[PDB]
RNA sequence: CCGAUAGUGAACCAGUACCGUGAGGGAAAGGUGAAAAGCACCCCGGAAGGGGAGUGAAAUAGAACCUGAAACCGUGUGCU
RNA sequence: GUAGCGAAAGACGGGUGAGAAUCCCGUCCACCGAUUGACUAAGGUUUCCAGAGGAAGGCUCGUCCGCUCUGGGUUAGUCG
């Protein structure tokens, strides 16, 4: 039923992206893809790329009925942050975060 | 002019309630085109 | 003598631009001079030269994956001969 | 009026070179407000070219620029020549408008609610 | 503005330097210490 | 007698990176598998990442790789 | 998702490419103007150039880079 795909350690915060992903939680691909091509952040095209491969999986492998596919679930969690600096004449620091993204997509059934 | 106490996560998420984002209208194009939004020229098969 | 000193000949774009003319290139021992160089090759190859220049070079630095270092210095050298030529490849 | 956040002399120069290029193209992609406010300018301007007088010629030459389209067949002429000899003829009727404009989507670099402008 | 350390190679090598600190006993004391520490570097 | 915040400063790239005009100070950094047998081939993706497939006793054993705690961050959920 | 994102007029088109405010070509405009100009010294030490590259870096971006990889590159009797 469920296909799945996952983005590994992506250079965005979950605080950055939880919002964009808190919309499609319980929807269809069609509306969802449209929304991704519609609204304007940098999360969008990536998430879209993800789903296109997710359904490449679901169809090439499991061969299910696309339009009847709804969002099963999808979210993300933290990842391996890195660290950088600010010159300033004396020391100063910062941290660059990442993200672990998951989408599971079902034909809404078993 | 800096924090006295710590931010309870309660209070955090409680403030972040209206920290959201809404969507576009997203109708069909019956004047001309595919599913394309209310009176909308072609971004993908649109009319108005 | 005379053959330890020239370690190899050099080849690149600029080299071939020079071999267009009688200007040829080598990389030789680093402790030498134009004169002994000339005295060596003019009799090794049985030829004679009009002139010569030299440059030197520092080690271009280098790195291979948590292990690094340098090159060696290079006594790059050039000769601008006058008659005959060289059956090189 | 509208300020743009840019400065006044910068702004005048901007608008005039903008309109110039637009004559060269008949349409162009840019932001919204910059087009919103070249709009009325060049409506006044085509209004001038609708009259062909030497005075209007002069008033145009204030705003327009010292430019040469490589016109077709390797030919050449100015925004001036074009305006006063290729266009006012065309819109010789019309009683307003003379342009149209095209809302589009945002841009990448920003949330730039961009627009194409066209000619009518 | 002006801060410290307007370098000269030569002057560095001169208050430092091998031929320098091999002059004096109180100089030559330390090169041992660098070697008795096995610090890899001298002057 | 200690078993990687120990044990010597150093079980690895150690008097090293690094700092210091200068003497001088001075780190961090161990664990795939029995066997690399280290994911053939397809699908998506600009790729990276993946899902399958396939390996292996095992891949929540996939190279940063033994387990994998807690803080922390998330998703669901029953009562609210 | 706060504060902040360091000094110098940009605009359009064309191109580029998976992808362009930030790369390229162009037209105009604008600024320095005893100089943000050119020279030499020290000092810096290959940042140079020809390609190839996104991974990391670049205070946004990134098809670009003083980032990386590869390969090349500094010629003296008079100059010093």
């Amino acid at each position: 039923m469920e296909a799945k795909a996952v983005a590994r350690t992506i250079r965005i915060a979950p605080r950055k992206v939880r919002l964009v992903l808190d919309l499609i939680r319980g929807k269809n691909a069609a509306e969802a893809i449209a929304i991704l091509k519609l609204t304007n952040k940098a999360s969008s095209p990536v998430i879209e790329k993800v789903l296109m491969s997710a359904l490449a999986n679901a169809e090439h492998n499991y061969d299910m009925n696309t339009d009847e596919l709804v969002v099963k679930e999808a979210y993300a969690n933290e990842g391996p942050t890195l660290k950088r600096f600010r010159p300033q004449g004396r020391a100063s620091a910062i941290n660059k975060r990442t993200s672990h993204i998951t989408i599971v997509v079902s034909d809404g059934k078993e | 002019a800096v924090p006295k106490r710590r931010t309870s996560k309660t209070r955090k998420n409680k403030r972040r309630t209206h920290f959201k984002i809404s969507v576009p209208g997203m109708t069909e194009c019956p004047n001309c085109g595919e599913y394309k939004l209310s009176h909308r020229v072609c971004k993908n098969c649109g009319s108005y | 003598e005379a053959r330890d000193i020239l370690k190899r000949p050099v080849i690149t774009e600029k080299s071939s631009e020079a071999m267009a003319e009688d200007k040829y290139t080598f990389d030789v021992d680093t402790r030498v001079n134009k004169t002994q160089v000339k005295m060596a090759v003019e009799e090794i190859f049985n030829v004679k030269v009009a002139s010569v220049n030299i440059m030197n070079y520092k080690p271009k630095k280098k790195r291979m994956g948590r292990y690094q270092g340098y090159t060696n210095k290079r006594r790059k050298a050039i000769v601008t001969l006058k008659e005959g030529s060289i059956d090189l490849f | 009026y509208r300020k743009l956040g840019r400065t006044s002399d910068q702004r005048k120069a901007m608008l005039r070179d903008l309109a110039t290029s637009l004559i060269i193209s008949e349409r162009i992609e840019t932001t919204e407000a910059r087009a919103k406010e070249v709009r009325s300018v060049v409506e006044k301007l085509i209004t001038l070219g609708k009259k062909g007088d030497l005075a209007s010629r002069r008033n145009a030459a204030k705003t327009l620029r010292n430019v040469e389209i490589l016109n077709e067949d390797e030919t050449t002429q100015t925004a001036l020549q074009k305006l006063f000899g290729e266009i006012a003829e065309r819109y010789t009727e019309r009683q307003g408008g003379y342009t149209r404009i095209l809302k589009q989507g945002p841009r990448r670099g920003d949330g730039a609610e961009s627009v194409i402008i066209e000619l009518v | 503005v002006k801060r410290t350390y307007q370098p000269n190679k030569r002057k560095h090598s001169k208050v430092h330097g091998f031929r320098k600190r091999m002059s004096t006993k109180n100089g030559r004391k330390v090169l041992a210490r660098r070697r008795r520490k096995g610090r890899k570097v001298l002057s």
